RNA sequence: GAGGAAUACCGAUGGCGAAGGCAGCCUUCUGGCAUAAUACUGACACUGAGGCUCGAAAGCGUGGGUAGCAAACAGGAUUAGAUACCCUGGUAGUCCACGCCGUAAACGAUGUCUACUAGUCGUUGGGUCCGGACUUAGUGACGCAGCUAACGCAAUAAGUAGACCGCCUGGGGAGUACGGCCGCAAGGUUAAAACUCAAAUGAAUUGACGGGGGCCCGCACAAGCGGUGGAGCAUGUUGUUUAAU
């Protein structure tokens, strides 16, 4: 806001992996506060590539992915007596994984697979080797950033 | 302003030393006094608002 | 062919020029802030001088200079950047000096911009 | 290599000049001022209508010069337009010699010359004493009494008095017309009237406002989630239509 810094929330994590990574994967994917519908997406999804891609553990393999979405720079705006610059700025970890999960839902939802847990499952893999819309909005993001490189305000 | 760099010695740390030689020096200084003509009339006002700003404190 | 050198920084407000040269003022390479992809308000800033020495000084790093002394001049930015780059670049700086054009209250000056 | 102009630093509510003004360095001609003492003249003084002289910048005449800057002018932009601001050029002018012009917010918006009236702190040029002290002639910052509508001035008075000169008499019309005088010209100077309106003004107060400043807050923005704006229907209004809607 424009004073405090209010404390984040707990999020309890997913009940079939015990992890809040995941978790909060399914918060990104839930609408109309549908808890459940989301879950059974999510957990579809990662069942289909492990049992496509012959893993046991999936969160480790989860956290590969969205360590390959996560982008390191971003480019801020801001004023300088009003010329628009367009810094490039770290980006601080919690934000990071916000916009990997986030992309990752947003590039799934627009797939041609048939079902949306085949649809995430399809960005997954393909995020896992550095293809798809994941990966593409993630250079697009780092073009902008390497494209000034000059503002260092 | 000429700063003689000497035997190991990181450019980082010579280049802070050229910048101090430049600032005693006045370099700047004077090319922005030189980037437009100030009006003589301009120059008093300006010398003289100084000169009670000096005294004032 | 030559070792001993010169660094010309000129740099003014909107663009930085980068020349090296020899001991007696033959230029080997140059490159500038507007010829390496930076225009308008990219182009005077102290990275686009970063990459303008980096590219001139590898230009004529063939040439055989490791021993360069530098000449600043001009109110730019890329007047301290510029120089930073040389040094990473390899080059055995000789000398830092500031050789800039100051009149002795001489020819006048264009008339103050009303903006 | 050519050429012109200005003289960074020093540089200073520093200095000199009646004002206008006057900055590299050197020579020549030359004015005033400041200072201690002695000697001398012995009121020779102050002010001053007309008059005369000097008088920034711009401008004018003739003749030279012409680098930079730059009216005009040309182009590029910005914009609804942009005969502007900004950008690229650029001529007169700016420079020199000799003459005109005689005007500036030529201001301290404060005529000149006297004497007197708490004080404090700087600073420039002297001087006399013992690093200080004092005394002068300037130049500043404060601050009593006093003055002032208030602001503020306050030994450099806007205080206390005196000498002489200049000027004002509501705001516009108007520093304009006409007539003189001056000027090559641009114009300057002297200077009304009819008519018109009940105001026009100064200083300060309280607000409000500012494409002034400083600080702060609100789903105000930013970071996000979901919408409206497109479809069909419900409802309300406008409009239109109706006998009335």
């Amino acid at each position: 806001p424009r004073r405090r810094v209010v404390a984040t929330r707990e999020i309890l994590p997913d009940p079939k992996f015990g992890s809040q990574t995941i978790a909060k994967f399914i918060n990104h994917v839930m609408s109309h506060g549908k808890k459940s519908t989301a879950e059974r997406i999510v957990y579809g999804a990662l069942e289909t590539v492990a049992q496509k891609r012959n893993i046991e553990d999936p969160v480790a393999f989860f956290e590969d992915v969205l360590e390959n979405v996560r982008p390191m720079v971003e480019v801020k705006a801001r004023r300088v007596g009003g010329a628009t610059y367009q810094v490039p700025m770290e980006v601080r970890p919690s934000r990071r994984t916000a916009l990997a999960m986030r992309w990752l839902a947003e590039a799934a939802a627009k797939r041609s697979e048939k079902s949306m847990a085949l649809r995430l499952a399809g960005e997954l893999s393909d995020a896992s080797e550095g293809k798809g819309n994941a990966m593409k909005k993630r250079d697009e993001v780092h073009r902008m950033a390497d494209a000034n490189k000059a503002f260092s305000h | 302003p000429a700063v003689k760099v000497k035997e190991n010695e990181p450019v980082d740390i010579a280049i802070r030393r050229f910048k101090r030689a430049c600032e005693k020096a006045g370099v700047l200084s004077d090319v922005r006094k030189r980037e437009f003509y100030e009006k003589p009339t301009q120059v008093r006002k300006r010398k003289k608002a100084a000169a009670v700003k000096r005294y004032k404190k | 062919s030559v070792s001993e050198g010169i660094a010309h920084i000129h740099a003014s407000f909107n663009n930085t020029i980068v020349t090296i040269t020899d001991r007696q003022g033959n230029a080997l390479a140059w490159a500038t802030s507007g010829g390496q992809g930076f225009r308008g308000s990219r182009k005077s800033t102290p990275f686009a001088a970063q990459v303008a020495a980096e590219v001139a000084g590898k230009a004529a790093q063939e040439y055989g200079v490791k021993n360069i002394d530098v000449l600043v001049k001009g109110p730019g930015p890329g007047r301290e950047s510029a120089v930073r780059a040389l040094g990473a670049l390899g080059y055995k700086v000789n000398s830092i000096s500031d050789v800039t054009p100051i009149p002795h209250n001489g020819c006048r000056a264009p008339k103050k911009r009303r903006v």
